[PDB]
């Protein structure tokens, strides 16, 4: 009999138990999208969209719901934060509603085509046995394919008949749901244009299309026939692993480099930003032009959005979790609840001090306030060791500048120490601890957990390939030497 | 609807069902102390 | 109770040993 | 044996799947699968390289600030 | 803890338990 | 626009169909 | 000239070159088809081509502008209808499914394309065999030239 | 004859001695 | 079909003693430093510069690279 | 002509190509071969040049060469500058601009020689899949080798592409691995992670096995299609002295097979999930009895601190791009504690 | 909420729903 | 040796469904006192 | 939380009476 790794090769000769089992596969994942759904809403806070965005809730197929256009739930409430008003049919419960009555369907389905196998589709007119034509078959998949493929990049993504697509600015501040015109050109390959999607959905559906009758038309060369034996359906399945870890590699490579089609409103930052200040860089800019307008410091730091502020914060970093470290972002480091300012150290002579922020790869960094030029001026010594240009010995002050604590200055050691502590990591943030009892370690975004999971895949799907493929290209031995 | 003829029955003998028993039981002994964190 | 579990898990793993040592099928 | 289910849903899709093992006498059509080989392999190192920011075109910023 | 806990006695239960089937199955045919 | 980078891409691509011609002609060569 | 070009047809023009029509040997191991779909595809061009033409000339409004003033309100040259885009669209698809499933329904090639008959009220076919044949050939003309016309609107209207 | 294993040896074998008889005058220089 | 006879050990007698040569007037002459940009051990500190260089750049590394390296 | 199968073809210039490259020779070439040997051939010669006159003076601040006296211990070809982040470092590229001089100066022979030597290990495998189906064999032995292109494509390739860049990536040298080592045990606890755990005891066990399978085999000789040495006695003597024993050939060679592949392809998975900085560190519960209570301490406190050690000792020197200069009184040390 | 009767109950469910498969597997094979 | 007392234990289909039936149905009695 | 496992409950024992009307051993000799 068939050892247990072997169980499932029993409809390798039989079309209808086939269908039947892709059917329960189809059921199955169905099932999973409706139910995680429905799990999302229930733990789902729409509170403040502001400081606990979807992304730091841990929110996964939330974004993905959210990025086509719902945005829309029968709770009263809407992802941008504002009362829904006749949320329709489509929202999140009536989406999920509407996949877990898809998976039943499917599961009867499969049940029925199951149930009757010995269909007259599946035998051969000539010989009388079983057989498929595989390339009609992928002829008339192909030509589905390209058809469905025009038709959500023209009327879904364009806004001629659908929503549209999710659309943010550069810093992730001001996004939404809108239409999306294509763009021909050099631009589109740009990966973070929106109309790209468009343009490449719209020429990719025509060459599919296109493509899909010449396979339905053509018969394949006897030389190709015999090469790719065409006549096995092993072949079929290790080409389309091939191309299924090919796509898993490019969909990670997408999300962990950001793109047009992740946008950091709905996944969160990317440790790229952080690594190269960008919200920093932003921050910066703003508050100089704001100060060489002619306001003071307090006012020109109390125009920084909070939102903007608090992309710039290393707890947002995806990289900076770990494995173990399962759960939300909330349960890492509590939930965000105010933003208290930016802080300027100043030592007793004048000069202003700027803190050392700590790398994206470091776990522990010591706290460093360098001067200007870069020189190092002071630093919290290492635990119960002797110092010589301690907090208390060369004297810092702190001071903060708009937000929560705007205009209170500290000279108080002790308190100077924890904000710098605190402004390591970057903005300084009042955080909610005790709501869910947080460890404070910090967890990682579900950006990081799908580039982890797709990349695992794709390798474990390689070697899937690698074998599938040496196993219809030695069907011979492999029949039982 | 006829009798199917791709029929076949899985066996497993008792060393295969020590295999996986000790399989089982020694990655639960790895990864316990991890879970619990 | 963590320490009943890891002692549970690893008397689980000795008696497996023990058992495919002692109780294997015969050749 | 004896002739499977009849149903006039498998009747109407017969002609499809009625054509196994229908093959061309030599190579067919070959060379233009090989040349639309080439032009994908192009077409994929154009926009590896321009994602990659090893290909720098006038046009496209590759930046987040293409949002604007 | 119950997360945790709950992972390790499904982990620990359903398996074996599906090993076990199969080894009844074998071993029924002598 | 020809940016230096686009010119220096197509001549690498003419490089490679150079050598990948090259491989040819000298299986042809030998093969005969 | 094209061997496969066998002539006796309304069509023949030594046009192909890339062997569409060309038969191939088979290894185990059509014309009248094509001459039915490029005579429907020019049948509905040349009426898709006298709408528009047509509507053009009398109400103005664009061809392609067309159907966002009737979603708003129904009228047909500038009369109004008592029809919403809902039962339009489902008497469209009923009409024409049964229009369709009647036409398919022909196992003869020969009435598939030319069924005649009711559809020819003047006895223009009869048996004639050069000025039927004449005729026919200046529809498949007529049918290419509205083809290629329809086309030259579609490549107009986008980009404008 | 160019025969292939000529071809072989001689791409492996060439590289060798030069490379050889440089790192015999790197030995000869200070450091 | 190994061949060791004397054929082979004096035809191959007098191209073996080029190559060495060869690599050794490449390396004495001072092409190597050249060709491969390896600096000299009276080039690796220069007038402006006296700690390790730093390339902190992406788009400008040639001239940059030229304009550290004392040339 | 050519016997294709049902029908008979008439013999072409891909018939003859087939028929030269299949030939029988000292080295077999095949159709792999066109990729396998040229890829393969400069990926070799890339390490030898960029370990005798290539330097590192300028990526990395050190020197790395034979040129400037380095030992074949620390001779070692060195990533490409931080500054470059991914890039593909074309010779014609951007960065280069096709000054060979620049190009090797800037560190592009580390990305010659990797992507060259990745598409020599896809050839290399190819050619095991065309030997393999022209003798008629299974091609068991594609399928083991398979883990190695794991572990080469998990380490060289996707985890500096997680990370900042190709400065990350291993460098090709003896000296530089070892320091790669320190690198992961100190920033990420690698000896840690759950699947280097099962990497390395798929690899002991690797190692054990081809042990106990030799010195078995030459112990149950036969004196002299019959099989050289007794299974009975090899079975009876493990059974009697260790509990189990092996009763099957195909078993016993098939677990042989099995063992390490696995062990690899864990040690691959672990790999991919540090790339993304995902690391088994630390237990929150031991965290924070340690805080608490200051006289708790246990081993895996003591090894927290020797990492946090390592990171502050290695970062000023092994990460340049940083500009980290840390004072003498920051630095972590055992009497501070 | 408890872990201790969600445990229960969850052992209660799986382990004599094994043991009655056991023997019908068992029975049904024979 | 051999032991001549050897039997085999059988479970129909029927005696499965029971057993379940049984289980679940006093799982769902005592569920609401466990939880409390 | 305990409302879901109710409602498991309460669908694992309609699955099974389901499962048992019509997936039923045939009786043979009445
Ligand atoms: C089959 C050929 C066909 C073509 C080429 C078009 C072409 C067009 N229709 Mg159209 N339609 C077509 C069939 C149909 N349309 C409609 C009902 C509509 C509506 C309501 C609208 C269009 C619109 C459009 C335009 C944008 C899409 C485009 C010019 C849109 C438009 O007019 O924008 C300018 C628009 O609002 N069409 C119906 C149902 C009666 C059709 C049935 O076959
Ligand atoms: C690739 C797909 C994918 C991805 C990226 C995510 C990502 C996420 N999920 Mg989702 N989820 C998925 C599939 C996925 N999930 C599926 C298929 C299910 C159904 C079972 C769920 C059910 C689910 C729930 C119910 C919840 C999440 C939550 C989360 C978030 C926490 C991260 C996490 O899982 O930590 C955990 C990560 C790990 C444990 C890493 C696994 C490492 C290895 C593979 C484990 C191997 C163990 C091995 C078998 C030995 C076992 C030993 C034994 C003792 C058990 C994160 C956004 C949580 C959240 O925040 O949402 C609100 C949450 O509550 N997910
Ligand atoms: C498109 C995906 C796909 C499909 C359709 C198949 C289909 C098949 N494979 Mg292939 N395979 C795949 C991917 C796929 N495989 C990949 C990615 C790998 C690499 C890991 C392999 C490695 C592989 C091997 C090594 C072998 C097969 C075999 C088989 C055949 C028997 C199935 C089997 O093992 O029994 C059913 C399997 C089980 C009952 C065991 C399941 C237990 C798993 C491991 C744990 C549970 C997983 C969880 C519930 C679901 C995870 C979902 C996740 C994928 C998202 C069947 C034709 C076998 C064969 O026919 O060879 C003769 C065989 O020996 N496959
Ligand atoms: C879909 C429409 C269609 C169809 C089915 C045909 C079919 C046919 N034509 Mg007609 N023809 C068409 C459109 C079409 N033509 C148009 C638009 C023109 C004007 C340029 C002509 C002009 C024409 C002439 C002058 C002649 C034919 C002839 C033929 C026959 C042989 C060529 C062949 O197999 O083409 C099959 C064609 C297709 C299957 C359509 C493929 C379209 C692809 C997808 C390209 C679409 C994009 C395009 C570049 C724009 C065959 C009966 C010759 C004949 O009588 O031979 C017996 C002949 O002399 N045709
Ligand atoms: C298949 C070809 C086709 C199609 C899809 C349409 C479709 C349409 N026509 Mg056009 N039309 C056609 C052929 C066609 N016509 C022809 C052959 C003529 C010449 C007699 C016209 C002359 C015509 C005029 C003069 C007008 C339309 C109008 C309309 C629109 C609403 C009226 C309607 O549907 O007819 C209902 C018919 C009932 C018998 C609709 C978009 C009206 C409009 O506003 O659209 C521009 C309009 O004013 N058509
Ligand atoms: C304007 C060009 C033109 C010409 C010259 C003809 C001429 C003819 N047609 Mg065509 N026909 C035309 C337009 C034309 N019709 C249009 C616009 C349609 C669509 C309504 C048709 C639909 C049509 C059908 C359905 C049939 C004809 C038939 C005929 C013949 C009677 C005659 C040869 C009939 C035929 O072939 O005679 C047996 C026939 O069956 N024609
Ligand atoms: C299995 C067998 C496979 C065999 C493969 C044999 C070798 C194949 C050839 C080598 C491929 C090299 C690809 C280079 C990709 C690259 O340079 O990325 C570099 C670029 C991204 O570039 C980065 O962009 C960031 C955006 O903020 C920053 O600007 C960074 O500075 C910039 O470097 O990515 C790509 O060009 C391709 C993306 C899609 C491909 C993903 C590959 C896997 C990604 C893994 C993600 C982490 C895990
Ligand atoms: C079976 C193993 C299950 C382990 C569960 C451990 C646990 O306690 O989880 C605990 C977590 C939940 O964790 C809880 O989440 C809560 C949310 O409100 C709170 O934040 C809690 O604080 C937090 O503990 O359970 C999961 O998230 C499981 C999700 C399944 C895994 C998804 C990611 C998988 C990515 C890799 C997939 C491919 C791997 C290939 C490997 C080859
Ligand atoms: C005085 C000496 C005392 C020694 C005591 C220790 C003996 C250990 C015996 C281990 C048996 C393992 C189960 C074998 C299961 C079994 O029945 O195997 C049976 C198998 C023989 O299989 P066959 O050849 O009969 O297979 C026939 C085929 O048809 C396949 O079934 O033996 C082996 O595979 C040898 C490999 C041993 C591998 C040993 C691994 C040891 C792991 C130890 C883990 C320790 C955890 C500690 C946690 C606290
Ligand atoms: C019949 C019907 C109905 C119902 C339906 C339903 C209710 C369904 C459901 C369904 C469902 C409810 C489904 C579910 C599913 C689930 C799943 C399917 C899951 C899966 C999972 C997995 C697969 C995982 C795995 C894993 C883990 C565990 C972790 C990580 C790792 C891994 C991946 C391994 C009604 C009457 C209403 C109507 C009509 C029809
Ligand atoms: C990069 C480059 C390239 C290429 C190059 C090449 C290809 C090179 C080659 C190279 C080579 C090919 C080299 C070689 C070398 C060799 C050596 C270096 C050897 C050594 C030896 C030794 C060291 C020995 C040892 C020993 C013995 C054996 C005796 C006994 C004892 C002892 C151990 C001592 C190209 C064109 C692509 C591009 C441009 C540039």
């Amino acid at each position: 009999g068939l050892p247990w790794y072997r169980v499932h090769t029993v409809v390798i000769n039989d079309p209808g138990r086939l269908i039947s089992v892709h059917l329960m596969h189809t059921a199955l994942v169905s099932g999973w999208a409706g139910s995680m759904a429905l799990f999302e809403i229930s733990v789902f806070d729409p509170s403040d969209p502001v400081l606990n965005p979807m992304w730091r809730q841990g929110m996964f197929v939330l974004p993905f719901m959210t990025r086509l256009g719902i945005t829309q739930s029968w709770g009263g409430w809407t992802i941008s934060g504002e009362t829904a008003t006749n949320p329709g049919i489509w929202s999140y419960e009536g989406v999920a509603a509407a996949h877990i009555i898809l998976s039943g369907a499917l599961f009867l389905a499969s049940v029925w085509h199951w149930t009757y196998w010995d269909l007259e589709l599946f035998r051969d007119p000539r010989t009388g046995k079983t057989a498929l034509d595989l390339p009609k078959i992928f002829g008339i998949h192909l030509f589905l394919s390209g058809l469905l493929c025009f038709g959500f990049g023209a009327f879904h993504v364009t806004g001629v008949f659908g929503p549209g697509i999710w659309v943010s600015d550069p810093y992730g501040l001001t996004g939404r749901v809108q239409p999306v015109a294509p763009s021909w050109g050099a631009d589109g390959f740009d990966p973070y244009n929106p109309g790209g999607i468009a343009s490449h959905h719209i020429a990719a559906g025509i060459l599919g299309v296109l493509a899909g009758l010449f396979h339905l038309c053509v018969r394949p060369s006897i030389r190709l026939y015999f090469g790719l034996s065409m006549g096995s359906i092993e072949t079929v399945l290790s080409s389309s692993i091939a191309a299924v870890f090919w796509a898993a590699f490019v969909v990670a490579g997408t999300m962990w480099y950001g793109s047009a089609a992740t946008p950091i409103e709905l996944f969160g930052p990317t440790r790229y930003q952080w690594d190269q200040g960008f919200f920093q860089q932003e921050i910066q800019k703003r508050v100089q032009a704001s100060l060489a307008e002619g306001a003071s410091l307090s006012d020109a730091w109390s125009r920084i959005p909070e939102k903007l502020a608090f992309y710039d914060y290393i707890g947002n970093n995806p990289a900076k979790g770990g494995l173990f470290r399962t759960g939300a972002m909330n349960s890492g480091d509590g939930i965000a609840v105010g933003w208290l300012g930016h802080a300027s150290f100043k030592d007793q002579e004048g000069r202003e001090l700027f803190v050392r922020r700590m790398p994206t790869f470091f776990e522990t960094f010591p706290v460093l306030l360098l001067d200007k030029d870069g020189i190092v001026r002071a630093d919290v010594p290492f635990r119960k060791a002797e110092s010589k240009y301690s907090i208390e010995q060369v004297g810092v002050s702190v001071t903060f500048y708009g937000g929560e604590l705007d205009g209170l200055t500290f000279t108080d050691p002790a308190t100077v120490k924890k904000y710098a502590r605190k402004a390591q990591l970057g903005e300084i943030f009042e955080f909610d601890r005790s709501t869910l009892q947080s460890d404070g370690v910090f967890r990682s975004s579900p950006r990081g957990w799908f580039t982890f999971g797709h990349v695992c895949f794709a390798l474990l799907f390689f070697f899937g390939h690698i074998w599938h493929g040496a196993r219809t290209i030695f069907r011979d031995v492999f029949a039982g030497i | 609807a006829r009798p199917n003829p791709n029929k076949q029955v899985v066996e497993l003998n008792r060393t295969s069902l020590y295999w996986g028993l000790l399989l089982i039981f020694v990655l639960a002994v790895l990864f316990s102390s991890y879970i619990f964190n | 109770m963590e320490a009943l579990v890891y002692t549970f898990l690893l008397v689980g793993t000795l008696g497996i040993i023990f058992f495919s040592i002692f109780f294997r099928d015969p050749p | 044996q004896e002739p499977g289910l009849v149903t006039p849903l498998g009747t109407l899709l017969r002609p499809l799947n009625s054509e196994a093992g229908k093959v061309l006498p030599g190579w067919g059509t070959t060379v233009l699968m090989a040349v639309f080989i080439l032009l994908f392999a192009a077409f994929l190192l154009i926009i590896l390289e321009i994602y990659n920011s090893s290909l720098i075109l006038d046009d496209v910023s590759m930046s987040w600030e293409t949002l604007a | 803890n119950i997360y945790g806990l709950t992972a390790t006695a499904l982990f620990i239960i359903i398996p074996t338990s599906f090993l076990l089937i199969l080894y009844v199955k074998t071993a029924s045919t002598q | 626009a020809v940016t230096p980078s686009l010119k220096n891409f197509l001549g690498s691509l003419i490089a490679g169909a150079t050598v990948l011609g090259g491989i040819a002609l000298a299986i042809t060569a030998v093969s005969k | 000239r094209p061997e496969w070009l066998d002539g006796s047809l309304p069509g023949d023009r030594g046009f192909d070159p890339l062997g569409l029509s060309k038969p191939s040997e088979f290894v185990v191991i059509g014309l009248a088809r094509f001459r039915e779909c490029e005579l429907i595809h020019g049948r509905w061009a040349m009426l898709a081509c006298l709408g528009a033409l047509v509507a053009e000339a009398t109400t103005g409004v664009s061809w392609v502008e067309a159907g966002k003033v009737e979603l708003d309100g129904a009228s047909y040259a500038g009369l109004s209808l008592p029809f919403s885009i809902t039962q339009l669209i489902w008497i469209e698809v009923i009409l024409v499914g049964g229009a369709e499933f009647y036409r398919n329904s022909e196992t003869n090639p020969e009435k598939r394309c030319y069924p005649g008959g009711v559809f020819d009220p003047l006895k223009l076919a009869s048996e004639d065999e050069e000025r039927a044949f004449r005729l026919k050939t200046a529809e498949i003309k007529h049918a290419r030239l509205a083809m290629v016309s329809f086309f030259g609107y579609g490549v107009q209207a986008l980009s404008t | 004859i160019f025969t292939v294993r000529w071809l072989a040896i001689h791409g492996i074998a060439v590289p060798t001695i030069f490379f050889l008889g440089a790192i015999t005058a790197m030995q000869f220089i200070q450091r | 079909d190994i061949l060791t006879s004397i054929r082979y050990w004096v035809i191959h007698s007098i191209t073996v003693p080029a190559l060495f040569i060869a690599g050794w007037l490449f390396v004495s002459t001072g092409l190597a430093y050249d060709v491969f940009g390896t600096p000299r051990p009276n080039e690796y500190f220069t007038e402006d510069r006296q700690e390790a260089p730093l390339i902190t750049d992406r788009f400008n590394a040639l001239e940059q690279v030229k304009k550290l390296s004392g040339n | 002509t050519i016997a294709i199968g049902t029908y008979q073809e008439k013999r072409t210039w891909f018939d003859d190509a087939d028929d030269w490259l299949r030939q029988d020779r000292f080295v077999f070439v095949g159709w792999s071969g066109l990729l396998l040997f040229p890829c393969a051939y400069f990926a070799l010669g890339g390490w030898l040049t960029g370990t005798t006159f290539v330097t590192s003076w300028y990526t990395h601040g050190l020197a790395t060469s034979y040129l400037e006296g380095c030992n074949f211990l620390t001779a070692a070809v060195s990533t490409p500058a931080n500054s470059m982040a991914h890039s593909l470092l074309f010779v014609w590229g951007p960065e280069a601009q096709g000054d060979f001089t620049r190009w090797c100066q800037l560190g592009g022979l580390w990305a010659f020689v990797a992507l060259h030597g990745a598409f020599g290990l896809i050839g290399f495998m190819l050619r095991q899949f065309e030997i393999a189906r022209s003798v008629n064999l299974r091609p068991y032995n594609a399928i083991a080798f398979s883990a190695p292109i794991a572990v080469f494509v998990s380490v060289f390739l996707i985890y500096p592409l997680g990370q900042s860049g190709w400065f990350f990536a291993p460098s090709f040298g003896v000296a530089a691995i070892f320091r790669f080592i320190l690198f992961f045990q100190g920033f990420h606890n690698w000896t840690l992670n759950p699947f280097h755990m099962m990497g390395v005891a798929g690899v002991l066990g690797a190692a054990l096995l081809c042990a106990i399978h030799g010195a078995t085999v030459e112990n149950t000789l036969f004196e002299d299609a019959e099989e050289t040495y007794s299974m009975v006695t090899a079975n009876r003597f493990w059974s009697q002295i260790f509990g189990v024993a092996f009763s099957n050939k195909r078993w016993l060679h098939f677990f042989m097979l099995l063992v390490p592949v696995t062990g690899l392809w864990m040690s691959a998975i672990g790999v991919v999930g540090l790339a993304l900085n995902l690391r088994a560190y630390d237990f929150v519960s031991q965290e924070i009895r340690a805080a608490e209570d200051p006289e708790f301490e246990t081993f895996y406190t003591k090894n927290i601190l020797l990492n946090e050690g390592i990171r502050a000792w290695m970062a000023a020197q092994d990460q340049p791009h940083e500009r980290l200069v840390f004072p003498e009184e920051v630095l972590p040390r055992g009497n501070a504690l």
